[PDB]
């Protein structure tokens, strides 16, 4: 059928250190596989001047070596990435992705940090 | 099956022979 | 032969006697 | 690997036993039975080291002259028990000359229980800690063997791992020369190397190298392209509860027919479930509009 | 112990074809999938295509017309080939491993900067 | 019982 469309909201957000942050992800179709009742959805963190890093897969499973402050939520068509207490090192762009049928990345969420 | 034939009921030597090659 | 109730061990042994070298059938 | 074979029934004489010569996986059951004229000499140079797994069950009944399975199935590691014989994944019944099991590579019976009964020469049963192989040992039926009516001199290698059964620590082995392999608790069902290093989370029973899903002897979930996968991803279909197949394969079984295979809930299955009909050309099960024709 | 390394031209004349070689290490190309993902300057990630262990290929519907993905398992390499390039094709091209059935793209290459221009020297 | 099931399933009659 028609290829999977991915959205993210907001495009960009500016937060102070120690603040909670929640960014959204939308899919045009359900990423929920009947077989295992798991969503085929990923979250990647891409720091400036570096290649992307997998944070989340199965929409909520934390990738190996990912801090506890990163939490992936949702099911089917709606997902959210949460950072409980933002650290300076979190400055990066966050992209959601479907791997249900092929791969499609959302247009990212640029997370900026206020100095102090 | 065969229990229904020779165990619960009684088998003809022919009826047994039927289980052979 | 002797027409009777053939169960368990008897059944196995009675059938073997019936058709040795011919052996038992399957699908 | 070796070759994926269908389920087999081998009876009367050994000639047909050579049909197993290339199987590494039996996708079905294995029945070896009713061999009355066989003697130990007929089994002396008989070995199937390729066999690693049976997806359904293993049944051995009235095989004369067979004294151990150590040479026959040395590398049989997993009995998946997808389909069971009277709720058993392993059946050893009226094996008149069997002295030991000797399946020293059997690590896991994924589903079902064990039935070992009426084997008058059978020893090295008390030395097997089945709790390390099955979760359900309460449903095992191991009676009327040599160990019950006479005193087996079960001598283990001495040295051998020792586990508890009702407060008593007992050494565990399959034969006089083969110990029962036991892994650290943290390895769970995955298996481990000789050094005690855990196999990958996706392995089952054993592996050639630690922490690698391409080095598994058998998979915990599904198998695809030489790797143990958690799920068959689209466009692959789960088949026989152990492997991933493409649409083409599933279609060619349907047209070869036996069962005319269908697609339902990302599985390639023998028949559409009740309340579903086969949508022609695409093999997909769709719900019936009223009763099914 | 997993590595992926892209080898590409840096500079391509527009209308010409782009050819990148992803050389993998630490895993078998027969068991794992490999993706091509590009990233224009100051823009997001764009999935180009993928090649499964069994050699099967999947392309981005927008670019399918111009894309080609192949490999040599024995040489442990994957090859991307893109035709009739324009200025909007200027991006960093990454190849990443797909442990399909278990995880999404996990290990990524460092990239290859590809510029489409009015070139010199 | 198990010995009967075994016997039933294992012993197959010929199609004629
Ligand atoms: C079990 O496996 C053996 C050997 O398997 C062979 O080698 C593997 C690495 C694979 O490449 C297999 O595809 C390959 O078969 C099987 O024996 C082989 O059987 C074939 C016939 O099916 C024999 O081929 C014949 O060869 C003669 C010349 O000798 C020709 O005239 C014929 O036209 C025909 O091609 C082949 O020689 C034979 N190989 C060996 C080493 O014995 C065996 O059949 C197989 N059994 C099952 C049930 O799978
Ligand atoms: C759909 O799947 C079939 C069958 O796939 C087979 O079964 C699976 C369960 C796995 O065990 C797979 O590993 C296995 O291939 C595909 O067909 C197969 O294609 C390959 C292509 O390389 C064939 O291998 C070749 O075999 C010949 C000898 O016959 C050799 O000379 C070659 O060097 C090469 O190894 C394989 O034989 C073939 N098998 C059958 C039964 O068709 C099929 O291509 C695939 N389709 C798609 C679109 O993915
Ligand atoms: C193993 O048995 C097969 C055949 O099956 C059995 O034996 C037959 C003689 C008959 O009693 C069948 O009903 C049984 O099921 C043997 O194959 C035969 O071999 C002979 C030559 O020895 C040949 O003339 C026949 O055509 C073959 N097949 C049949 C169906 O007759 C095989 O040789 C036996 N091997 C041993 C060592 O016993
Ligand atoms: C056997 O394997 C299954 C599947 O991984 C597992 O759930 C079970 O606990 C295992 N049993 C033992 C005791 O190894
Ligand atoms: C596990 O497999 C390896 C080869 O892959 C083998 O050497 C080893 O003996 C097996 N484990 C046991 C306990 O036999």
């Amino acid at each position: 059928g028609s290829d999977i469309v991915m959205s993210q909201s907001p495009s960009s957000l500016v937060v102070s250190v120690g603040e909670k942050v929640t960014m959204s992800c939308k899919s045009s179709q359900s990423l929920l596989y009947s077989s295992n009742q798991k969503n085929f959805l990923a979250w990647y963190q891409q720091k400036p001047g570096q290649s992307p890093k997998l944070l989340i897969y199965w929409a909520s499973t934390r990738e190996s070596g990912v801090p506890d402050r990163f939490t992936g939520s949702g099911s089917g068509t709606d997902f959210t990435l949460t950072i409980s207490s933002v650290k300076a090192e979190d400055l990066a762009v966050y992209y959601c992705q479907q791997y249900f049928r092929y791969r499609t990345f959302g247009g990212g969420t640029k997370l900026e940090i206020k100095s102090s | 099956g065969i229990v229904e034939q020779c165990c619960t009921s009684i088998c003809s030597l022919y009826q047994l022979e039927n289980y052979c090659n | 032969f002797v027409n009777q109730h053939l169960c368990g061990s008897h059944l196995v042994e009675a059938l073997y006697l019936v058709c040795g070298e011919r052996g038992f059938f399957y699908t | 690997p070796g070759e994926v074979c269908p389920g087999m029934d081998i009876r009367n004489n050994l000639t047909r036993l050579h049909e197993l010569e290339n199987c590494s996986v039996i996708e079905g059951h294995l029945q070896i039975l009713l061999m009355f004229k066989t003697r130990p000499e007929d089994f002396r140079d008989l070995s199937f080291p390729k066999l690693i797994m049976i997806t359904d069950y293993l049944l051995l009944f009235r095989v004369y002259g067979l004294e151990s399975l150590k040479d026959l199935f040395p590398n049989l590691t997993v009995i998946r028990g997808s389909r069971l014989f009277f709720n058993y994944a392993l059946v050893i019944f009226e094996m008149v000359h069997l002295k030991e099991l000797g399946l020293y590579n059997l690590m896991n019976i994924t589903r079902g229980s064990v039935r070992i009964e009426k084997n008058n020469e059978l020893c090295y049963l008390a030395t097997i800690d089945w709790s390390r192989i099955l979760d359900s040992v309460e449903d095992n039926h191991i009676v009327l063997n040599k160990d019950d009516n006479e005193e087996c001199g079960d001598i283990c290698p001495g040295n051998c791992p020792a586990t508890v059964i009702n407060g008593q620590f007992v050494e565990r082995c399959w034969t006089h020369s083969h110990c029962q392999k036991v892994c650290p608790t943290i390895c769970k069902s995955h298996g481990c190397t000789a050094e005690g290093l855990c196999c990958h989370s996706e392995c089952l029973g054993n592996c050639s190298q630690p922490d690698d899903p391409t080095k598994c002897v058998a998979c915990r979930n599904f198998y695809l392209d030489g790797r143990c996968v958690e799920t068959c991803p689209p466009p692959y279909y789960h088949f026989q509860d152990w492997r991933c197949v493409n649409f083409s394969f599933c279609q060619d079984l349907h047209h070869k027919c036996c069962h005319q295979y269908v697609i339902h809930n990302n599985k390639c299955i023998p028949e559409c479930p009740s309340g579903y009909t086969m949508n022609s050309s695409n093999l997909l099960c769709t719900p019936c509009l009223g009763p099914c024709p | 112990q997993v590595q992926l390394k892209e080898s590409g031209p840096g500079l391509v004349a527009p209308s010409q074809s782009l050819s990148i070689t992803c050389t993998v290490s630490g895993f078998p190309l027969t068991a794992y999938g490999v993706n091509w993902v590009r990233q224009p300057p100051g823009k997001g990630l764009e999935w180009l295509g993928m090649i499964w262990g069994d050699g099967n290929t999947d392309y981005n519907s927008a670019l399918k017309s111009r894309l080609s993905i192949s490999k040599d398992n024995s040489k442990s390499q994957v090859f991307l080939k893109m035709n009739s390039l324009q200025t909007d094709d200027t991006a960093r091209y990454y190849c990443a491993r797909d442990p399909y059935g278990s995880k999404p793209m996990d290990y990524w290459g460092q990239g290859t900067s590809v510029t489409v221009s009015s070139s010199l020297v | 019982t198990f010995e009967d099931y075994l016997h039933n399933v294992v012993f197959v009659p010929r199609p004629s």
